[PDB]
């Protein structure tokens, strides 16, 4: 039914993962600075 | 061969046979699995050639 | 009511899709259902004509 | 000086070479299995399973379970405007 | 500007979609289509 299985975590979506981290970033930097709200 | 013959033909109907049965009789495809993964090929040749495609888009 | 109007229109919307993409998608899926019945049965009498 | 055997001679000889590569493939996948229609497990009741064995079932699955979803959808949503709208 | 709700929630739900459908449907359907090969040879 379900099943777990190793599979790339990380080994090919880690350049995702810095621009998720990236877009985080800029996220909290711009919800005082570019807010503007 | 012919009990291989008898319980092939007289039993075990396909359309209603489950993939975990397939698991637990023969575990090699799991390897298979592991190792078409780790390779990261998922077209492997021989996959869809006697099967349906159905490439709507 | 703009509420009134849309939830006809869904109504509408799902008549239609039984009516003409229901039938159609049910034959598709059906003949496919039929195709790897017989590949399977396929697969059955070449094993057991190999084991003949 | 003595003569060939070939009949003498099987135990090393097989039935060429793929029919003896997939007879331990074929023997054993009709051993263990149902004989016919076993153990259907067609009961279940667990909301989401109660959804599986009642409407979700795969025997027609048609767009009536989809029609109630969305009845249902939109009837939480008219109370989920009344209250924000 | 307000995104906490919209940007961080939607962000770490598609890494679960990312995570566990490549661990878990797509790699059953294609456990479909190899245990259909190995049948079917």
């Amino acid at each position: 039914m379900l099943k777990r299985f190793p599979t790339p975590i990380l080994k090919v979506y880690w350049p995702f993962f810095v621009a998720g981290a990236a877009v985080y970033y800029g996220m909290s930097k711009a919800a005082d600075l570019s807010s503007n709200t | 061969l012919q009990s291989t013959l008898d319980n092939i033909q007289s039993a075990r109907p396909f359309d209603e046979l489950t993939v975990d049965d397939l698991t637990k009789i023969k575990p090699e495809i799991d390897a298979k699995v592991e190792e078409m993964v780790k390779k990261g090929k998922w077209d492997v040749p021989g996959y869809k050639d006697r099967f349906g495609n159905l490439n709507v888009m | 009511n703009d509420e009134s109007i849309l939830l006809l229109t869904f109504l509408g919307f799902t008549g239609l899709v039984a009516k003409y993409l229901a039938p159609a998608y049910k034959d598709f899926a059906d003949a496919r259902m039929k195709k790897v019945s017989d590949v399977l049965n396929a697969s059955r009498n070449k094993h057991v004509e190999a084991v003949k | 000086v003595s003569t060939l055997i070939p009949p003498k001679v099987v135990s090393s000889k097989n039935i060429g070479s793929a029919p003896n590569a997939k007879r331990i493939a074929n023997v054993v996948h009709f051993y263990k299995s149902l004989p016919q229609g076993p153990a259907p497990a067609i009961k279940a009741n667990t909301r989401l399973a109660r959804y599986k064995a009642k409407y979700f079932d795969g025997d027609n699955a048609s767009g009536k379970p989809l029609w109630h979803f969305a009845l249902g959808i939109i009837a939480f949503g008219y109370s989920m405007e009344y209250y924000f709208h | 500007f307000y995104f906490m709700n919209q940007l961080t929630y939607g962000f770490l739900l598609m890494i679960t979609l990312l995570i566990l459908f490549s661990q878990f449907f797509l790699p059953m359907i294609l456990r479909l289509y190899v245990s259909r090969l190995f049948i079917s040879k």
